[PDB]
């Protein structure tokens, strides 16, 4: 399941 | 749907301020705590993401997924502390903010 | 007894040629489970594992939201990074992002991982102890700067140490047929003359999971490789004084062995 | 840029007359764009399957590449890789035993 | 500077219009309006997650907004009744692709609407 927060632009 | 108790919650200056918020979206993944002094503007002071405690200052908040809840702890009350605190809680960074209603809390002098 | 589950996210620039194209999987040790392509028809989260399939519609649509939610933040980042390193548009580039979780064989937390590559190369990872970042070169500093300031780690550690490892734990439990099992390795060893003093002996293992393997002579050592049908492929081989085939033993170690196997020619 | 590497082999131990498939199996490579064939005879194959673009540890890329086909004791197999950096195609035969 | 309202104070008779003015100057793409009402807490009410683009919050009738840049966001009241009595917060954030998750409020707008 894949992650829905942390992910963000460079 | 969150859930908070409205109080209000009387606690001695110096003693430990015990707050809680029950959420029922098991999939919620950010979780915060609001303070709005009386006639005032909501502003964030603590922001939590995983299980277990997180310590920032005079605050403490405690996060329990299984169970679902989440909690605030302030260290050395002071009168200044005396506000409503608003539980917040959302699923996945874009996901839309769910407020709770809001404990009052009325820290009096020594 | 333990185990994994990783993602793999892919982004390639296509210039002059509309969007970029997108891919990523999913795997729970060696065996992918999901992926979304970016130039299919379906454009949602797709099963690649017979177990997956019996999760439901609400699974399905917060996959396929998170997965677009990735590869917009990516299709922005080759954007940024052309820009940081200077580069026209004339040219294609890759972002690559990695992440997961393990567990131990009591299914407990054991480490965590994220990482980013820019054209193949280390731009920005989370440390070991998912508090804080290695970024490499000058560029990748002001990344650094951003995700320190917008509480990224914070988030990530949450996700790795919970959501992943608890996930972790309900595939290996409803795929367990597939993902707890051990394939012992079928082996036959090989004979051939390389010259008329001196002989080849390869010592092959076959149709074994997982892909972890030990292959030993007492030497060419090609890789483990897939065989399509789940399973795995290796051999090593020794060159041999002809007449002195007797003295070479080859070793087999393999989670599946109860105990390590060894073949000399016979 | 990293070269692909190329392995060729059946799934099955070859015999003549037996089904099974020829795998294509290339890997170390960056960036992504590769063109993988299998030959029969010296000629492209049409069938082929692949796997989903998926990469390792230090970011190179890997794929599959298989299809159905039943060994004889005339037929040639190999595969055929073109990449960025390789000046002219890479072609591997496949020897049944390796 | 933050986020301004205006006005922070008005009396309303039933079926009068007003428009609540929101300017920000930090650049956030994401505004939104909330009502607190006694007793419920943050009612959102619209949103808007970029110039141009808003869409419907939880109670969105009898509201309508606009974005036509990125500092203002107002709220119009079409025909005032009584139900609409509250206060009404204006708040922003960077999108959240850029990190943006704490809300910034404004300070209120106070809004009595009298038979």
């Amino acid at each position: 399941e894949l992650a829905g927060i942390g992910i963000l632009t460079v | 749907e969150v859930e908070q108790n409205s109080g209000p919650l009387s606690v001695p200056e110096g003693a430990i301020a015990s707050l809680n918020c029950t959420y029922s979206d098991r999939g919620s993944t950010s979780f915060f705590w609001y303070r709005q002094y009386s006639g005032k503007s909501p502003e964030l002071i603590m922001s939590i993401y995983s299980n277990g405690d997180k310590e920032d200052g005079r605050f403490t908040a405690q996060l329990n997924k299984a169970s679902q809840y989440v909690s605030l702890l302030i260290r050395d009350s002071q009168p200044s502390d005396s506000a409503t605190y608003l539980c917040a809680v959302t699923k996945y960074s874009w996901g839309k903010l769910q407020f709770g209603a809001g404990t009052q809390v009325v820290v009096t002098p020594d | 007894g333990s185990h994994s589950m990783r993602y793999f996210f892919t982004s390639v620039s296509r210039p002059g040629r509309g969007e970029p194209r997108f891919i990523a999987v999913g795997y729970v040790d060696d065996t992918q489970f999901v992926r979304f392509d970016s130039d299919a028809a379906s454009q949602r989260m797709e099963p690649r594992a017979p177990w997956i399939e019996q999760e439901g519609p609400e699974y399905w649509d917060g996959e396929t939201r998170k997965v677009k939610a990735h590869s917009q933040t990516h299709r922005v980042d080759l954007g940024t990074l052309r820009g940081y390193y200077n580069q026209s548009e004339a040219g294609s580039h890759t972002v690559q992002r990695m992440y997961g979780c393990d567990v131990g064989s009591d299914w407990r937390f054991l480490r965590g991982y994220h990482q980013y590559a820019y054209d193949g190369k280390d731009y920005i990872a989370l440390k070991e102890d998912l508090r804080s970042w290695t970024a490499a070169d000058m560029a990748a500093q002001t990344t650094k700067h951003k995700w320190e300031a917008a509480h990224v780690a914070e988030q990530l550690r949450a996700y790795l140490e919970g959501t992943c490892v608890e996930w972790l734990r309900r595939y290996l439990e409803n795929g367990k047929e597939t993902l707890q099992r051990t394939d012992a390795p079928k082996t036959h060893m090989t004979h051939h003359a390389v010259s008329d003093h001196e002989a080849t002996l390869r010592c092959w293992a076959l149709s074994f999971y997982p892909a972890e393997i030990t292959l030993t002579w007492q030497t060419e050592l090609v890789e483990t490789r897939p065989a399509g049908d789940g399973t795995f492929q290796k051999w090593a081989a020794v060159v041999v004084p002809s007449g002195q085939e007797q003295r070479y033993t080859c070793h087999v170690q393999h989670e599946g062995l109860p105990k390590p196997l060894t073949l000399r020619w016979e | 840029q990293r070269t692909p590497k190329i392995q060729v082999y059946s799934r099955h131990p070859a015999e003549n007359g037996k089904s099974n498939f020829l795998n294509c199996y290339v890997s170390g490579f960056h960036p992504s764009d590769i063109e993988v064939d299998l030959l029969k005879n010296g000629e492209r194959i049409e069938k082929v399957e692949h796997s989903d673009l998926s990469f390792s540890k230090d970011w190179s890329f890997y794929l599959l590449y298989y299809t159905e086909f039943t060994p004889t004791e005339k037929d040639e197999y190999a595969c055929r890789v073109n990449h960025v950096t390789l000046s002219q195609p890479k072609i591997v035969k496949w020897d049944r035993d390796m | 500077a933050g986020v301004t309202q205006t006005p922070k104070f008005q009396v309303l008779k039933t079926g009068q219009s007003m428009t609540l003015q929101c300017a920000q100057d930090m650049n956030h793409e994401y505004m939104a309006w909330y009502r607190q009402d006694p007793g419920m807490g943050l009612r959102l009410i619209h949103y808007s997650v970029g110039v141009g683009i808003t869409d419907q919050g939880d109670v969105p009738d009898g509201y309508k907004v606009s974005r036509s840049t990125t500092e203002d966001f107002p709220l119009r009241l079409l025909s005032a009744a009584p139900s609409q009595t509250s206060v009404y917060f204006c708040a922003s954030r960077p999108g959240w692709m850029a990190g943006g998750v704490e809300l910034y409020f404004g300070p209120g707008t106070r809004l009595t609407v009298t038979e």
